[PDB]
Formats: C-alpha cells, structure tokens, sequence
C-alpha cells in the first residue's frame, strides 16, 4: 500500500523502483493582462523520475508546447506525467522496468494506474511522507537544462553524483532530501552555502559540489541550521 | 391469476413476496400465495425467526411451469420445486383455495410498483446470472458472491453480473487512457450497450436485479453491481436521450422502494454525491434527485 514511516527502508532494497514526483511539470507565471484581466504563462517543465537506490534520475523534459490547445491543464498535467512514465517504463529493458512506482502526490495515482494496465504487476503506490521533490528546479543544472530545451526530450543525471562510491544508498538518499529540503525553504540560504567555496567545484556529469567526506558533515550541519533557523522565522518558536 | 402453493410451513420463518412478506409461525396452517400477477418475474424469499443469517429465495415466472414450495429437514430450508403433473397440481392449488389455507398476493389496483422494479427483469437473463438450468427457477441468498468478488470461491454459486471495471483494459482505449477514464461513453455505448448487453434494455434489466438481489437479501455483492451500472451511465458525457429519461424512472422507484432504515448499507454515498452532483449527468435525474434529497438528505 502507501509508502510511509514504517516502511522507509524498502527504498533501499534490491526490488527496483521509481519515484515519480510531478510538481515541476506544468510551470506557469501569472500577471495582468493589458486590460487588466488575469493570464498565465507556461514555461518549459520537468517530470522528476527517481530510482532511490541508484541515484539516476530520468529527468523528462516538457515543452510548453504540449499545452498548447488544451484546456484544464493542471489535471492534463498528471494524465501527460502518466503518459509519459509509461513510455519510460515501456522503453526500458524488461529485467529493468520497476517492481513499484511511488508517486509523490495522489493525484497521480489513477492516472498512472490507468496508463499502466498493461504492467499489471507494477504496483503504483502512494505515499504518506513529505519528500522535498519540487525543489528539483532550484538544481542549477536541472533548471538550465529545463529551461534551455527548444523540444521535448530527456536527460540524464546521477541525483547522487558519485557519493555512492562512498556512501550507501539510504544515506545518499538522506543526504538528497536534507540538500533538497533546505533549497525549498530557503533556496537563496541553502545555494550561498553549497557554492561559497569557489575552490570546490562542480563536475561536468554531476549536480552538486565534489566535497570531501569532512567536507559533505560540514555542509551537512549547516543545511540543518539553515533548515532550523528558517522555521522559527516561519512560526515564530 | 397463479399461485405457488406450500407443502407445510413447519418452521416459523418470515415470508417475502415481492416487495411483500408475512409472518408464518412453526407449524401454522400455511400452504401458499395466489393471485400471483401473471406476467412479470416474481420472488418468493425466506427469514428464518431462528436465524436471521442467510435470507435465501427463488426468482421465477409462472408462465415456466408450476411451483410449489416444500420445506427440506436434511437441509433445512423451503425448497422450491417443480411439477410436472399438471393435473396433480390445479388439484392440489384448488383444495387449498377452498380451504382458503392461501394469502393472496395482496395488489392495490392503483399500484404499477412491481411492475417500475422490474419492467426490463426477464426470466431468460436471470437464469445466466444464476447457472443452475435444470431449474425453470432460479435461487439466491445473502452470501452468495460474484464472478467480479471472486476475481478480488465456490463458481457454481456465483452471482454472473457482467463485470464492469473502469480500470481494466477493457473500458480503457489506448491512446485514449485520459479521455476514456474521464468520459466513459466508450465503455457504456460500444463495449456494454453494443457489445455486451446488446440493447438498453437488457442493461436495465442487470441493474434492476442486481438492485433487487441486495435489497431483499442483502447480497452486497448486487449492491455492488448496481451502483457499478448506474455509475457507468451517470460517468458517460453520451447516453440515449431515452435511457437517460428510463433511468431516471427507474432508480425513482427503487429509491421509493427502500427501506428507510436500511439506507446506510444499500447506499453508497460516494457514487450518489457523483451521480447526481459531479457527473455529466447530475442534471439528468430530476425525480431521482428530488426523491433522494427529500428522504435520504443526510447521505448528500
Ligand atoms: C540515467 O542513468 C544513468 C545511468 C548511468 C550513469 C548516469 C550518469 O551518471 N550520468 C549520465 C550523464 C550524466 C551523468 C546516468
């Protein structure tokens, strides 16, 4: 059933798995028409596909175009997310295709389901935790990749870099959602503090900065602090 | 006029016929029902006073032959029976009318009720629901499960509904996932109507016993169906302006028919809500909605 507190460490198991996060894929600005009225505009978005153990992330890419013509495209949204994990999983070698897919909202439970009858021992799963996937965007790389693509298309990153070299997954995984969570609440805070440091540098095939083991505790704690300090600013504690 | 006439009524037990039922005492000169409506389906169903547990009963016609009811000591319970000897049989039915040991199937002449419950319930299409064809009749009972409750044990016994599935691939098209999920005429108009059910007719037949199988014997799995069937065509954007109009006829007197008290279990407030409030056709059930909203507002 749904992924929750107990379970947590299925993530890290040998059964392969997907998340599937769907907040960045219909993207939109808001502002005032020059009659005055209220329109939006989409810009390009980015279905967040994760296999947790791994680290590889199928990062698709959504062209605004997609939406053009369509009309209540907040619930297109999760039909073309559907669609488009579907084909990820069709196009994958069948050893390969995943046991279970974890979406991040429910929403998108019927959708995939419905897109999925034909894997019907692929379980679609809900789930109760708070995972930090839509700050994905506030990856630089991510976002420029996003908002560069002139078509649909699909790349191709480790979420983990290479840190599995030295760290198992449900530690790499912690260190993702830590590094995430902090970039939600306070994305200015949590970037000044992982590139400060213009000696440590970024790899080409890689999303975040190649610290030391000292170095990755270092930042650790310092997100941590970042994630307290913003939280009583919140609410006032 | 028919009748169905009673062997002996030698343990206490509460009669239904139709939407009609009387109490019966261990061992009271009991032996039977007449002026039986020629012309429509009929049910005769049981309740023991001992055990509450399994309401049980027999589908039928008249026009199919000539029933009668014999209680079972080995198995316990009223059996229903046919003869073949006809001449034995008016005998007997006419020597229980002259000792009057009969209760008549007590028609209010102003009253189409029976005939609103099943006006598309035909004989024929209950005995493939329930297989058992060395029997003109056909028996049902609380417990008894569907071939779609099975599939989620005993097959000779099943409930055959027709099994509708709004995730499946069958009501699903591809290239269609979105459309087809949201909008259900597909699966209503080319895969059940054309396909399956052949006409509207035999489709409100299914929902009509399937109504009619929950409600005088609880059989959750008929409750089920039913609200399956009216689903599919409230979800559809593209339904016959004619079976809209049928179908809003029909659940009116299944509503009306209820029992008051029973709404909680044979009522599923999830697929009302929509039917009449979310779907293509929240508009289209006007006397349905206005008998539901006037005795069952709690469940809206
Ligand atoms: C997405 O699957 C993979 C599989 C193996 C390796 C990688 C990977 O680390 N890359 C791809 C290019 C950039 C970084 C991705």
């Amino acid at each position: 059933g749904a992924m929750n507190s107990s379970n947590y460490a299925e993530l890290f198991n040998n059964d392969i798995k997907l998340f599937v996060d769907d907040t960045n894929v219909y993207r939109v600005t808001v502002h005032k028409t020059f009659e005055g009225n209220v329109a939006t505009k989409a810009i390009n978005g980015c279905i967040f596909t994760l296999n947790p153990k791994t680290g590889h992330l199928f990062l698709k890419i959504i062209h605004t175009s997609v939406w053009a013509g369509q009309k209540r495209l907040s619930q297109l949204a999760k039909w073309k997310t559907a669609e488009e994990v579907s084909a990820l999983v069709r196009s994958l070698p069948k050893e390969e295709q995943p046991k279970q897919i974890i979406v991040t909202r429910k929403a998108m439970l019927d959708p995939l389901e419905v897109h999925m009858l034909d894997f019907p021992n692929i379980a679609i799963r809900p789930t109760e935790l708070r995972l930090p996937f839509s700050a994905a965007m506030s990856i630089d790389k991510l976002s420029d990749v996003v908002m560069k693509a002139t078509e649909p298309q699909m790349v191709l990153f480790n979420i983990y870099d290479d840190w599995l070299d030295r760290i198992s997954s449900y530690t790499a995984f912690s260190r993702l959602t830590l590094l995430l969570r902090a970039l939600k609440t306070n994305e200015e805070s949590a970037k000044m503090i992982l590139l400060s440091d213009p000696t440590i540098t970024i790899k080409s095939y890689h999303l975040w900065p190649s610290f030391t083991d000292e170095q990755w505790i270092t930042i650790e704690s310092q997100m941590r602090d970042l994630i307290l300090t913003e939280y009583g600013r919140k609410y006032n504690v | 006029m028919n009748t169905v006439p009673f062997t002996s009524a030698p343990i206490e037990v509460t009669i239904g016929i139709d939407q009609y039922s009387f109490n019966v005492k261990e061992n009271q000169p009991f032996h039977g029902i007449k002026d039986i409506p020629i012309g429509h389906v009929h049910v005769i169903h049981f309740q023991h006073a001992d055990n509450s547990s399994m309401r049980y009963g027999y589908w039928f016609d008249c026009r199919m032959g000539n029933f009668y009811i014999q209680y079972d000591p080995k198995d316990g319970l009223y059996k229903m029976m046919e003869e073949r000897d006809g001449a034995k049989f008016e005998n007997i039915v006419h020597n229980f009318k002259e000792r009057q040991m009969m209760v008549s199937y007590p028609k209010i002449d102003e009253d189409d009720t029976w005939y609103n419950l099943t006006e598309f319930v035909q004989m024929d299409k209950i005995r493939k629901i329930v297989r058992k064809d060395e029997n003109q009749f056909s028996y049902v009972d609380s417990s008894m499960t569907t071939v779609q409750e099975n599939e989620l044990s005993d097959p000779a016994h099943s409930l055959n509904y027709t099994v509708i599935n709004f995730k499946s691939r069958e009501a699903i098209r591809p290239g269609h996932e979105m459309e087809d999920f949201l909008d259900k005429s597909y699966y209503l108009n080319t895969v059940m109507l054309q396909g399956i059910f052949k006409n509207s007719s035999n489709y409100f037949g299914e929902l009509q016993f399937a109504f009619l199988n929950a409600m005088f014997f609880g059989n959750y799995g008929s409750s089920l169906q039913w609200h399956a069937m009216i689903e599919l065509i409230c979800s559809s954007a593209t339904v016959p302006k004619h079976m809209l109009d049928k179908l809003d006829e029909i659940l009116y007197y299944q509503i009306k028919t209820l029992p008051e008290q029973y709404s909680d279990i044979l009522l599923n407030e999830r697929v009302w809500n929509i039917c009449l409030y979310s779907s293509f056709q929240k508009n289209s059930l006007h006397n349905t909605e206005k008998i539901m909203e006037n005795k069952y507002p709690e469940l809206l």
